This record gives C-alpha cells, sequence and structure tokens, in this order.
C-alpha cells in the first residue's frame, strides 16, 4: 500500500473519508464514489509527500508537480485538499524550512497561555498561518511537563521520557525535524524483594500471568457481568480488582470444602460397611460354634441331625462368601481414600510473598496511569487503548527538552508572566498577567482570542490561580471537577561508576506493604552517562513529596545496597526530585479517567467558549476562548503527542474563525 | 467468557458486594464450615479405626474347608429326606438345597421339586415355609 501507510502514519483511514473531511468536502462525500476514491488518493499522496520529507515545506506547486494525472487533472480540488491538510496540521507542522517566507501582513492577535508543547504547537501553527501570536508562560523556561535536567555531562528528563511508539505518532515527524536520538527499551525487569535477592522465573512468570489474568477479569466483570455501580457511586478499577481477587479467594475454599465433603461421603460409606462386616463376624463366630456342636454329635445319626450338620455347613459357607465380598468392597473404599487424601485441591489463592509481588505489578499500573487504582474508572480507564501506536516504546536519550525548545524558535514568548485573569467578551479579550519575580508588576494583553494550555491541575486549583471573566459555564467547570489529574514523581541519581548491570535497562524492587508499593518501585537507566532513575507511583508518590530530599535519596541508596551490596554503590555525584503535585504550574503529572468521568469530559474540556452579546439584541458573537493541551484530546491523553495534537487542532479551529478562507 | 481459571457469577459477585463487610463474612466463614468438616473426618477416622481393631482376626479361624462331592442322580432315601427338610428351611432356593445335599445341580434339585413332588406332600412342605 505504502501511500496507505501515510494515511496510517497520519492517523487516518486510507479507504474512507473521515467525519471531518465530510465537514468540508460535503460535496465529495455526498456524491459519487469515483470522486471519493480520487479524493482519497490525493489526500494520502499529499501526506506521503510531506512525510517522505518533512524538513521542508510542501507548497501546492510541489504537490501538483508531483501528482501524475488523472489526479494532476482536477487542479482546483488538489488545492482544496492541500489547504485542509495544511490547516489541520497533517502536513507542514512542527519544524520546516519555509519556501514562502512569513508575510508580514499579520492578521489577528492571539494570546496563548503557556509555553507547553500544546501551546508551542498551536503558536507556530497560527504564526505559519499569518497571525500575531504571543505566548505567556509563568515559568522561566519553555516546555512545561517536558522538563529536562542538566548539570555537566549529566542529563535526565524529570517529566516525559518515552515515545509510546512511532506508528502513527506525530512525534515520529518531530523527531526527524529535531534529530533526537531515541533508544529502544529492553523487556527484562528483575524484581528484588525487601531483602535484596531476586525473585526467580517460575514465581515471576506466575504472577504476571495472574496480574494479566486479573485485569482481563475486571474487564469481563465490567463489560459482561455489568458491575459498574456498587451502591450509587461509580466503581473503581481497584474496587473490581479487590472483588475479583476475593472471589478467587472464595472458590479456592469451596474447592477444599467440596474435596473434604467428598472424603466423608467415602469415610462414612466405609463405616456403614465396617458395621455390616463386624456384625457378620458375630453371626459367623456364633453359627460356627453351633456347627462344631452339631458336628460333635458323632454318627450314625438320624436324618434330622444329619440335616443339622448339613444345613449349618451351607449357612456358614454362605456368610464367608458374603464377608469376603465385603472385604473386596472394603479395599475398593480404602483405594478411593488414597486417591483423595493423596492429591488435594490447592491450599491458598495467593502467597503473602506473591500478593506482595502482585502489588508491584499494580504499582507499575499506578505509575503509568499516574493514580491510585482506587480512582480509575472501571468502565473507562483504558478507553485510550484502541489508539495506541505501533512500534516499540523508546526513550529520549538526549533530553526531551530539545523539542519544546526547537518549537520555541522564532516565537514571542513572554517568560515569567503568570496569567492571573482572563476576560473575554463579544468585542475581544483582555488577559491580565503579572511578573513572577515581582508579583506587583502588572501586565495587560488585549487580543481577538485566548488559547488556554493551563494544565488541568491548575484549572482545578481552589481557590483559583486564574480567574475567568465572565466565569466558565457550569458544564465546563463540572468537567474539570470530574476528570482526574494524577501524579507521579522521580529521583535522579547521578554516579561516576556504572554499578548496575549494563545489559539491564530497568529493574523493580518489591515493597513490603500494599500501602508502600509505590516507593521506589522501579529503577531505570537509559542515558549514556551513569544515571539511574527511581520512580515513585501510586498513593505513595503523593506522600513522598513531603519527605526531604536527603531522606528519599536515603532509601534510594538503601534499596540499591540490597539489590547490589554496600561494596558496590557510591554516594551520588548529583541528585534531583520530581515532586510534581507541589509545583504550582502543574498541580500534578497528567490526566486520568477518574471514576465517574468518561472520555466525553475530554471533549467538553476542548470545547471553546462564546461570550454573551455586547449590547442586548446584538447578533450572536463569535467564540473568543479556546482550550488545548493533554486534557482536551480524548484519543491521546496524557502524552506529548496528544498535547501537540491538541495544539495543532486548536490552531486550525482558530484560523477558521479568524481567517476562514484556506 | 472469563479468562481460564477465574470464577465470577452475578450470584457470587452480588454476594461479595452487598453489606460493606459481607465479603469478609463469606470468605472468612467458609473456612469455619471447612474446619467443622475436617473434624467430622477425624471422628470417622477414629470411629472406623476402632472397628478395624475388631476385625484383627479376620474370619480365618471360622472357615469350613468346602470339598467337592462328585455330583449324582442316584437320589438315596438318605438324600431324599435331607431335601424335604431343606425345602422346609429354604424353599425356592434350588442352589442352597443343592449346596446342602452335596450332589444335585439345581438341575437335579429343580428335578426333585416337581418329580418326587407327587409323593412327599411338598404342598405342605412349602406351606410351612410361608409361615416359619
Ligand atoms: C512526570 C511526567 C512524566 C510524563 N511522561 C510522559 C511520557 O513519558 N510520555 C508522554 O508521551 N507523555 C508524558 N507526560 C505528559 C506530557 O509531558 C504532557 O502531557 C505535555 O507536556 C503537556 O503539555 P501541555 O501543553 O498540555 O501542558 P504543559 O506542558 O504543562 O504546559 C502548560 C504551560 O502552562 C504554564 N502555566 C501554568 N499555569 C500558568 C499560569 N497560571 N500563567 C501562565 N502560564 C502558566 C506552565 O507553566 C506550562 O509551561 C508526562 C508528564 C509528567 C508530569
Ligand atoms: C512497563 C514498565 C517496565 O514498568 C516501564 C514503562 C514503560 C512505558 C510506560 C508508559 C506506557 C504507556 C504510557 C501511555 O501511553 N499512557 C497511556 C496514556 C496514559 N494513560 C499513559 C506512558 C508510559 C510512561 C508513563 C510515565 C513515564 C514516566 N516518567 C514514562 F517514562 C512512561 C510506563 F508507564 C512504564
Amino acid at each position: 500500500s505504502g501511500v496507505e501507510g501515510a494515511a496510517f502514519q497520519s492517523r487516518l483511514p486510507h479507504d474512507r473519508m473521515t467525519s471531518q473531511e465530510a465537514a468540508c468536502f460535503p460535496d465529495i462525500i455526498s456524491g459519487p464514489q469515483q470522486t471519493q476514491k480520487v479524493f482519497l488518493f490525493i489526500r494520502n499522496r499529499t501526506l506521503q509527500l510531506w512525510l517522505d520529507n518533512p524538513k521542508i515545506q510542501l507548497t501546492f506547486e510541489a504537490t501538483l508537480q508531483q501528482l501524475e494525472a488523472p489526479y494532476n487533472s482536477d487542479t482546483v480540488l488538489v488545492h482544496r485538499v492541500h489547504s485542509y491538510l495544511e490547516r489541520h496540521g497533517l502536513i507542514n507542522f512542527g519544524i520546516y524550512k519555509r519556501i514562502k517566507p512569513l508575510p508580514t501582513k499579520k492578521t489577528g492577535k492571539v494570546i496563548i497561555i503557556g509555553s507547553g508543547v500544546s501551546g508551542l504547537a498551536a503558536a507556530r501553527q497560527l504564526q505559519s498561518f499569518g497571525m500575531d501570536v504571543t505566548l505567556l508562560e509563568a515559568r522561566d523556561r519553555v516546555g512545561g511537563r517536558v522538563a529536562t535536567f542538566r548539570k555537566g555531562n549529566y542529563v535526565a528528563d524529570l517529566g516525559a521520557m518515552v515515545v509510546t511508539g512511532l506508528g502513527g505518532n506525530p512525534m515520529a515527524v518531530v523527531s526527524k525535524q529535531v534529530n533526537m536520538e531515541l533508544a529502544k527499551i529492553k523487556q527484562k525487569c528483575p524484581l528484588y524483594e525487601a531483602n535484596g535477592q531476586a525473585v526467580p522465573k517460575e514465581k515471576d512468570e506466575m504472577v504476571e500471568q495472574e496480574f494479566n489474568r486479573l485485569l482481563e477479569a475486571t474487564s469481563y466483570l465490567s463489560h459482561q457481568l455489568d458491575f459498574n455501580v456498587l451502591n450509587n457511586k461509580p466503581v473503581s478499577l481497584g474496587q473490581a480488582l479487590e472483588v475479583v481477587i476475593q472471589l478467587q479467594e472464595k472458590h479456592v475454599k469451596d474447592e477444599q470444602i467440596e474435596h473434604w465433603k467428598k472424603i466423608v461421603k467415602t469415610q462414612e460409606e466405609l463405616k456403614e460397611l465396617l458395621n455390616k462386616m463386624v456384625n457378620l463376624k458375630e453371626k459367623i463366630k456364633e453359627l460356627h460354634q453351633q456347627y462344631k456342636e452339631a458336628s460333635e454329635v458323632k454318627p450314625p445319626r438320624d436324618i434330622t441331625a444329619e440335616f443339622l450338620v448339613k444345613s449349618k455347613h451351607r449357612d456358614l459357607t454362605a456368610l464367608c462368601k458374603e464377608y469376603d465380598e465385603l472385604a473386596e468392597t472394603q479395599g475398593k473404599l480404602e483405594e478411593k481414600l488414597q486417591e483423595l487424601e493423596a492429591n488435594p485441591p490447592s491450599d491458598v489463592y495467593l502467597s503473602s510473598r506473591d500478593r506482595q509481588i502482585l502489588d508491584w505489578h499494580f504499582a507499575n499500573l499506578e505509575f503509568a496511569n499516574a493514580t491510585p487504582l482506587s480512582t480509575l474508572s472501571l468502565k473507562h480507564w483504558d478507553q485510550d487503548d484502541d489508539f495506541e501506536f505501533t512500534g516499540s516504546h523508546l526513550t529520549v536519550r538526549n533530553g526531551y527538552s530539545c523539542v519544546p525548545v526547537a518549537l520555541a524558535e522564532g516565537l514571542d514568548i513572554k517568560l515569567n508572566t503568570a496569567v492571573r485573569q482572563v476576560r473575554y467578551t463579544a468585542s475581544g479579550c483582555e488577559v491580565i498577567a503579572v511578573n513572577t519575580r515581582s508579583t506587583s508588576q502588572t501586565f495587560i494583553y488585549k487580543c481577538d482570542a485566548v488559547l488556554c494550555t493551563l494544565p488541568l491541575g491548575v484549572l482545578k486549583q481552589q481557590p483559583p490561580a486564574v480567574q475567568f471573566v465572565p466565569p466558565l459555564p457550569e458544564w465546563k467547570t463540572s468537567a474539570v471537577q470530574r476528570m482526574g489529574f494524577g501524579n507521579l514523581n522521580k529521583v535522579v541519581l547521578c554516579f561516576d561508576r556504572v554499578f548496575w548491570d549494563p545489559s539491564v535497562n530497568l529493574f523493580g524492587h518489591v515493597g513490603s506493604t500494599t500501602a508502600s508499593r509505590g516507593e521506589l518501585f522501579l529503577f531505570w537507566n537509559l542515558y549514556k552517562a551513569p544515571i539511574l532513575l527511581a520512580l515513585v507511583a501510586g498513593e505513595a508518590a503523593g506522600i513522598m513529596e513531603n519527605i526531604s530530599d536527603d531522606v528519599i535519596v536515603g532509601r534510594c541508596l538503601a534499596i540499591l545496597k540490597g539489590i547490589f551490596g554496600s561494596s558496590a554503590v557510591p554516594q551520588p555525584k548529583e541528585t534531583v526530585v520530581s515532586r510534581w503535585r507541589a509545583d504550582p504550574w502543574a498541580r500534578g503529572s497528567y490526566s486520568y479517567v477518574a471514576a465517574g468521568s468518561s472520555g466525553n469530559d475530554y471533549d467538553l474540556m476542548a470545547q471553546p467558549i462564546t461570550p454573551g452579546p455586547s449590547i442586548p439584541g446584538a447578533p450572536q458573537p463569535i467564540p473568543r476562548l479556546f482550550f488545548a493541551g493533554e486534557h482536551t484530546i480524548r484519543n491521546y491523553p496524557a502524552t506529548v503527542h496528544g498535547a501537540l495534537l491538541s495544539g495543532l487542532r486548536e490552531a486550525g479551529r482558530i484560523a477558521d474563525q479568524f481567517l476562514g478562507a484556506m | 467468557k472469563p479468562p481460564k481459571g477465574m470464577f465470577l457469577s452475578q450470584e457470587d459477585v452480588e454476594a461479595v458486594s452487598a453489606n460493606a463487610t459481607a465479603a469478609t463474612t463469606v470468605l472468612r466463614q467458609l473456612d469455619m464450615e471447612l474446619v467443622s468438616v475436617k473434624r467430622q473426618i477425624q471422628n470417622i477416622k477414629q470411629t472406623n479405626s476402632a472397628l478395624k481393631e475388631k476385625l484383627d482376626g479376620g474370619i480365618e479361624p471360622y472357615r469350613l474347608p468346602e470339598v467337592i462331592q462328585k455330583c449324582n442322580a442316584r437320589w438315596t432315601t438318605e438324600e431324599q429326606l435331607l431335601a424335604v427338610q431343606a425345602i422346609r428351611k429354604y424353599g425356592r432356593d434350588f442352589q442352597a438345597i443343592s449346596d446342602v445335599i452335596g450332589n444335585k445341580s439345581v438341575v437335579q434339585v429343580k428335578n426333585f421339586f416337581v418329580n418326587y413332588r407327587r409323593r412327599f406332600n411338598i404342598d405342605e412342605v412349602l406351606q410351612e415355609w410361608e409361615a416359619e
């Protein structure tokens, strides 16, 4: 297909028109299928071109020069296609050489709040579109949650270090434009219990299988058995796990109960028998005497007492037939009681040494979702799973900040400018920021449109860091109450001495409690230099924000002493510590689908706001206030790509309102 | 539907999820019903173990050494008379009667019942077997 591989790489279906090309080719899609199949070629081709080299702008001339007829022919609709694609950031996004330099015919002022990837993406896009864009960032640097550390030759991302596959990832393109060295990450995760001695295969493997078995179990529990509201509260993922597990701890029991209750059916049968057998042995001891007695009466004899011997001799051989059957039929029953008493139903559901390792498999989950499983929606936590990329997960070896920074080249970024208030009305918008260094220094920005990349964390802040004037409508705010802003944090351990196993990327440590599963549950090297990251997840990470720096680097070194020995692990040349929920330009790490949220909230979060009319009776205005970043994009939350996609998007949306025609 | 080795009915589910406690009721009481059986097992293991002490002996001391008496159709007044008496202790049971006499086949014993039946009022020999 190859041209269809560009559709895939552009997250579009090569064989059908999207609900959204339909948007603005409602002619083509209303009409005949030849026209559609051509449309699609042009679309996919035009993409393939951009992709096949994305470090230079692809003009309309360029796309036509490169189309052979019969597609070469409809010169107007090739323009139509190239323009849709150009706007909506499918081509000519990120970082390119511009064949056509920036016309200084600038057209509309947009204030964008925040130099996060969401922001910078829309910013560059809007400026590519010819538009006055200015960016207002509270921080002293760009990138936000794309945050990289650097002291000397040490370098390490303190947020956002993975590329969750290149297969239809926009960042694929970006990473070509910025030449970031990405490196794969090797499968192998050695778990080390509280002592310091590895878990073996056998066990390790056993529990993964169980973990996975257990999750699938929740999914059934949800979709099929329909366990989606225990007592007018939505159901946590964690809740369903506790239930699933519990039913596995039931059963295991009833299994035993049915086995021993199978033994008694036996033991008690063999008793009903041992009685028939003892009482026969009585009728026999006795009847025998009588036949000794009557046989004693020596002959000649009359026939009544010949008959007495004769008859008693039959009757005694009857009973010994009988009793002998009963002692075949006895070992038949002491047979059954070897079989049963020998191999029994299983003792336990989970060892406390296992339920402990299982806790680490959950901590890993709490990490990637950046929240306690207590909080994830059961119906919806995995809703982003249909859209996961192809390709191996990779890590940014050279520090992910290179990307934000790249994006920021050639943009008006006011740093240390902390928006305090956003006012928006029919006629335009006023943004009131302050200088972060002196809070007293007050700034006012007037514009046609505000784009808000303020983090969900921040949006949730009470009382509010930023004030909307007029306030955001109940529906939007409600969405914010609902969604989940989560948390994780990181310890960055810089050494001189590569003491872990070089061929090993990452290795767990198993916490002694459930409550403590998050604490330094994983360690990661991925950097040229001798750096290990210590990751903190779950209910844990929330608390470890309080514990002092030295204290955390304590337990860091402790569990490295365990895993590797006091001989081997130096003190560290340099240390650093996430602590994201406390950072006030973040209030956490990333979104999640809290129980009681759905993916719809992510769409509500994207929906722009349109003010009331200036003079009552006036015509319905246009929308003034827009929203981007990772909390807006239901198909790619909590990612860099998702952010960048949200930005690409709002830019297109904004252009269509303020420049409509291309 | 659920993955292999995982157990879940709206029955078993709805019951670990009523009363906010009735999970640790159900799981942590079945093993009370389990201990109650593990003891009934023990009762019978002793109760039976006792009866197995009463059979040490077998019935070896009491086995009459059953020799084969080479069959016959010479129906002696000797055997004839045993037969009537056997009819009276037994009836129907052609086998026992032949087991007693020491030479018939339930053949030859089925043969007297009917054949010799004329002469030994075997009406009144089986009419006493319907009463004692
Ligand atoms: C620890 C961690 C690890 C992560 N790991 C990954 C990963 O491995 N892979 C992945 O794909 N994604 C990851 N993410 C997610 C990804 O980094 C973010 O989703 C992305 O940077 C979001 O960009 P954004 O533009 O939505 O918000 P942000 O990048 O936070 O930027 C928003 C900007 O708004 C600014 N701001 C906030 N308040 C104000 C104010 N009041 N006035 C003015 N400016 C303000 C902020 O300072 C910031 O610069 C991770 C996030 C975290 C926290
Ligand atoms: C699985 C293992 C060994 O524990 C290491 C590993 C690898 C990838 C991820 C991962 C997977 C999917 C995703 C990811 O795409 N999602 C789905 C959306 C959101 N729910 C997260 C993110 C990560 C990831 C998240 C946070 C950090 C940090 N810091 C990181 F480095 C990688 C992970 F969480 C952990």
